[PDB]
């Protein structure tokens, strides 16, 4: 595998969307997995639509604005045949009527593979050969909300109790030693304001720090 | 695997 991997310099990440007051991560974190999914198969960057998945997956088993999974986004994805644009399905953060469009699709999956629960090296093996993966984090902490840069450490860190969804986007290491300082690249839906840019650098190789990888999961389309 | 919270 490769020292580090960023998705973000090869065209597979758009840029950072606020998910603003709505329980709604875990609809960026599916739809930056597929945004990353599709690229990877036409060549376009196409921003998918965060609010078709908060007002049509109830079925199966999300809560909108009160929270959901991205497994079960990608399986709405897959029943439902299909997911809009986010130019033509907006977001605006409230549980909303279900406007699902065939016509504006854009993008469609079969199902979805996990990763090993609780295996780093699994994760590190998906960001290096599929692209950007969704995975759930425990981001219920004051150091979270302020985090502004550096490798970010949480002693009050949970790797199996997790609040918050997010995008893996790819791993580094500070240093020119490529076996220490590790870190995963993850992207936020607080905002380009709020982090660094937006993102974060979690610790990696650090005992599964926040739980990045015990549910981590991507579309296959 | 993670169903103890929902992930908001
Ligand atoms: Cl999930």
């Amino acid at each position: 595998l490769p020292k580090s991997v960023d998705w973000r310099k090869k065209g597979y990440v758009t840029p950072v969307k606020n998910q603003k007051q709505c329980g709604s991560a875990w609809a960026f974190s599916a739809t930056g997995a597929l945004e990353g999914q599709m690229f990877r198969k036409t060549g376009k960057l196409v921003s998918l639509s965060e609010q078709n998945l908060v007002d049509c997956s109830r079925p199966q088993g999300n809560q909108g604005c009160n929270g959901g999974f991205m497994a079960r986004a990608f399986q709405y994805v897959k029943e439902n045949g299909g997911l809009d644009s986010e130019e033509s399905y907006p977001y605006v953060a409230v549980d909303e009527i279900c406007k699902y469009r065939p016509e504006n699709s854009v993008a469609q999956d079969t199902g979805f593979t996990v990763v090993a629960p609780g295996k780093e090296k699994a994760l590190m093996k998906a960001v290096a050969t599929v692209g950007p993966i969704s995975v759930a984090m425990d981001a219920g902490h004051s150091s979270f909300q302020f985090y502004k840069s550096g490798i970010y450490f949480e002693p009050d860190c949970s790797s199996k109790n997790l609040d918050h969804g997010v995008l893996v986007v790819g791993y580094g290491f500070e240093g020119a030693n490529s076996q220490n300082s590790k870190y995963w690249l993850v992207k936020n839906s607080w905002g380009p304001e709020w982090g660094s840019n937006g993102y974060v650098k979690i610790a990696k190789d650090k005992n599964n720090h926040c739980g990045i990888a015990t549910a981590a999961s991507y579309p296959n389309v | 695997g993670n169903y103890k919270e929902a992930k908001k």
